């Protein structure tokens, strides 16, 4: 009966499912995010869902007739403010670029070296430099 | 700005030498200083630095060390770093800075 | 005409020094409300039917709200759905058909549509804020000097309802809408909470930012509403604090946001001077510029009274830190005017911050009775802000 | 017993208008048994080895 | 603190003023007649 | 372990109860009738709970409405602006007084 029980447990996770924004939690096993039909709802929550994830902005996944949260989706932020995608690389090469040797070492030194080697950082003492400011002649 | 809004009106003015001196001690507490190193002098060469560039000499400072792969700070790395982070940008023209005597 | 819904205040004690009389009063207060409580409680549960009850299962539950557009017939009528759409229904015989007008909020049956209830009180609940219901405790002793001010805000907000005869018998309509403009910090906000302390009469308040709306039909609208009301209840008084954030001076504006600022505002002009006349419902206006708004705003007939109220003099000055150092305990050798012959601009606020940094001082020498010394550097520390700006030594 | 009136349909009328009759369904052998042919393998389910690079990659996942 | 706690608990005693919905005298009712008009008539969508 | 199963019975069970809507309180109305404003529709004259006091039902309130019945069953959290809850902090800074000098 266990094993029954969970089987229709992850029965309620079928795919005819709306997407709501998490708006707000009350309290344990309940919600009140407002579907993207155009109304708002006091929705209950499946106990499987893990609530570290019910971000209060979260687009959640609902049953369609009970209307309640049973899926928590994934955030949508791949592109929004056009954020680099994997076919947008510059293709511009460190070896492409002539000389600025002295630049390049000052600009890898704050914006990729402390992502790498963030241990070499923390070794002495200092947060690695946050901003950097390319200034000159234009060209 | 009326009061009754803001009753008080508390002022940040630029730290003196002891004041800078002791920002100098609070971003180096984590810093692997030497012996020698007198925090005080460095303090003396920065007149008026704001209170975060203190901050920022602490950081060019071991920045001077990160690319000499070390984990220790003399006080020539603090002295060629304060003249980084404290540049100044000069008129850079007689002809202006003459138009008053 | 509901009447004017006056807050609600508690009869004031006027011992200050914390003796055994101030005791005394606020324990008779306390019993009588003791008194008022026992009384309620015990009235729901000392007392322990058809006809109504039948009604109420023919309006059953829910109950929608719609706007009324047509009588058709005695029974029925044409009414839209709070969406926008619209229904000939039927009108029930419980529903009052007098009360039954176009354009009132009816209440309809959620299965079979049909006008079953009229909902009079149907304000939007962005102007039942409005209404203060709890009196500020700031009365008109509370304020010191500005006897002229108050005089002139007196005659046209209390005066026309304590002694109406003194106007009708003399010819005159009472002055209806005054704006009170000066530096910031003089008493302008004291006056209206100091009137709304001593008023019988319904007041509304709002700092004509309330009133201003994003939805393109909803900012007028309001300000309608607003007047709608304050002519419903009877004598009322309107506080528009700050009006300068929608009263400003008129101007052809390229954006559609501001073109509703000027719309909005526009109504304000016709709900307080148009074709229709006003009711029985005041305006006080508060703004620390009043070179900036329209004139027409401004205008006599729309605003009666330009109270000024200029920094305080050396009277006024006086008698403003005897208001605010009455609750103090003051040393001996504290003679305050040695603060007040001074020539800085020190308005009212500047002396309550003193005050208030006057005995902070005094808690920084772990002391609860605050000496001169503590008013000297009080006067430092707090008269900030405003620097020293003027002319060097070129006149004499 | 079966069932509790629903909320969903009492508002549309139920011991009022018309009244729920408890459902009850006539399931026998030779037809459940038929019936569990829906999903049911085969003989040949049950022997097979699955697949070995994925059975290594799941087992070190 | 008592008198500004009592004043609370007692407004919130009696805060809810009834708001009637213009009901009608009960002279002028026709409940039996009423609830035909419920039933028999249909709600009209208004069109053009 | 039966109360492990009881636990997700009754999670199903309680799982096919639709959603109840949500709505801003515009005034209570009677003992037993309160106005509401689903986000949606309109106005609302709904009933209440038995397990709910109306004196707790005040002006603005975010109460809840059942599916179908419009019963008002719950009070919930008061509603503010999400862009104007984001400006409350639930982490505090790790920046003490200790690393502020002069
Ligand atoms: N004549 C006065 N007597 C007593 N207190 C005064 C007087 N004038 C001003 N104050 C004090 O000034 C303080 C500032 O509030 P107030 O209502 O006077 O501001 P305001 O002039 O309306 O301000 P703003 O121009 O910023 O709207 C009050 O708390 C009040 O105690
Ligand atoms: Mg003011």
């Amino acid at each position: 009966e266990f094993l029954h029980a969970q089987e229709e447990v992850k029965r309620i996770q079928s795919i005819p499912l709306v997407i709501g924004q998490f708006l707000e939690a009350v309290d344990q096993n309940t919600a009140i995010v407002g579907s993207t039909t155009g109304s708002n709802y006091y929705v209950r929550i499946l106990s499987t869902i893990d609530r570290e994830l019910l971000k209060p902005n979260a687009s959640v996944a609902l049953h369609k007739h009970s209307n309640a949260l049973v899926d928590v989706l994934p955030p949508e932020a791949d592109s929004s403010i056009m954020m680099l995608t994997s076919d947008q690389k510059p293709d511009v090469m460190y070896a492409d670029i002539g000389g600025m040797d002295i630049q390049k070492q000052e600009v890898r030194e704050a914006v990729e070296l402390p992502l790498t080697h963030f241990e070499l950082y923390k070794q002495i003492g200092i947060d690695p430099p946050r901003g950097v400011l390319m200034y000159g002649p234009p060209g | 700005l009326r009061p009754g809004r803001i009753d008080r009106k508390i002022e940040f003015p630029p730290p003196n030498e002891e004041a800078r001196l002791d920002i100098l001690k609070i971003h180096s507490r984590k810093m692997n200083l030497t012996r020698g190193i007198n925090l005080r002098k460095i303090a003396e060469l920065m007149p008026g630095a704001s209170g975060a560039e203190v901050k920022g000499v602490c950081t060019e400072a071991g920045m001077y060390a990160l690319r000499e792969r070390r984990v220790h700070v003399t006080q020539e790395d603090f002295e060629m770093a304060v003249a980084k982070v404290m540049q100044k940008d000069s008129e850079k023209n007689m002809s202006i800075k003459k138009l008053w005597k | 005409t509901k009447g004017p819904d006056a807050a609600s205040k508690l009869p004031l004690v006027t011992p200050h020094t914390q003796c055994r009389l101030k005791l005394l009063k606020l324990e008779r207060i306390k019993d009588y409300l003791l008194m008022e409580e026992e009384f309620i409680r015990n009235q729901e549960q000392m007392k322990p039917e058809e006809e109504r009850s039948k009604v109420d299962d023919l309006r059953g539950t829910p109950m929608s709200v719609g706007t009324l557009e047509e009588i058709i017939d005695d029974n029925h009528a044409i009414v839209s759905t709070s969406v926008g759409s619209e229904h000939y229904v039927s009108i029930l015989s419980f529903v009052d058909k007098d009360l039954l007008e176009p354009g009132c909020s009816v209440l309809l049956n959620h299965k079979v549509h049909a006008v079953i209830g009229v909902l009079m009180d149907d304000t939007d609940p962005l102007v039942t804020v409005m209404k203060v219901e709890k009196a500020p405790q700031e009365t008109y002793a509370d304020i010191g000097g500005l006897d002229n001010q108050i005089q002139e805000i007196k005659e046209s907000v209390e005066l026309p309802l304590t002694h109406p005869e003194y106007y009708e018998e003399m010819g005159i309509k009472p002055p209806k809408g005054v704006i009170l403009y000066g530096p910031p910090g003089t008493g302008k906000t004291l006056l209206a909470k100091a009137v709304a302390n001593q008023t019988s009469a319904t007041f509304l308040r709002v700092v004509g930012s309330e009133l201003i709306q994003k939805y393109l039909g909803d900012g007028p609208k309001l300000v309608r509403e607003l007047f709608r009301v304050a002519e419903e209840h009877a004598p009322s008084i309107v506080f528009i604090d700050e009006i300068d954030a929608i009263g400003t001076k008129r101007y052809d504006s390229n954006s559609g946001g501001e073109r509703e600022i000027q719309r909005t505002m526009l109504e304000l002009l016709n709900q307080l001077d148009g074709f229709d006349s006003r009711g029985d419902v005041k305006v006080i206006m508060a703004t620390n510029r009043i070179e900036t708004l329209d004139p027409a705003l401004i205008r006599p007939g729309r605003i009666d009274r330009k109270i000024e109220f200029p920094l305080p003099d050396e009277k006024t000055k006086k008698r403003i830190f005897q208001i605010h150092t009455s609750r103090m305990t003051l040393a001996d050798d504290v003679t305050l005017d040695d603060l007040i012959m001074a020539k800085d601009d020190l308005s009212g606020a500047d002396i309550k911050a003193i005050c208030t940094e006057a005995g902070l001082m005094a808690l920084r020498e772990r002391r609860m009775k605050v000496t001169n010394e503590d008013f000297k550097k009080s006067k430092e520390n707090v008269l900030y802000k405003k620097q020293e700006g003027t002319p060097e030594g070129l006149y004499l | 017993h079966l069932n509790k009136p629903s909320i969903q349909a009492l508002i549309h009328g139920l011991n009022r208008h018309y009244y729920s009759i408890t459902i009850n369904y006539r399931k026998n052998e030779l037809e459940q048994k038929m019936l569990l042919n829906l999903h049911k393998k085969s003989w040949m389910e049950g022997l097979t080895l699955q697949d070995y690079s994925e059975h290594c990659k799941h087992n070190e996942s | 603190d008592d008198i500004q706690q009592l004043l609370k608990k007692i407004n919130e005693l009696t805060g809810i003023k009834e708001s009637d919905t213009g009901l009608a005298p009960p002279a002028l009712w026709d409940l039996a007649a009423d609830k035909q008009t419920l039933q028999s008539e249909q709600p009209l969508q208004v069109a053009r | 372990l039966n109360a492990k199963v009881r636990l997700l019975r009754e999670e199903l069970q309680l799982l096919q109860e639709q959603g109840s809507y949500v709505g801003e309180v515009v005034r209570a109305m009677d003992k037993k009738k309160v106005l509401v404003k689903v986000h949606p529709e309109g106005k609302f004259v709904v009933d209440v709970d038995k397990n709910i006091d109306i004196n707790d039902v005040t002006p603005n309130c975010r109460v809840a409405l059942r599916n179908d019945s419009y019963t008002l069953h719950k009070i919930l959290p008061n509603k503010v602006d999400p862009l104007v809850s984001l400006m409350m902090v639930e982490k505090v800074p790790d920046s003490t007084y200790e690393m502020i000098g002069g």
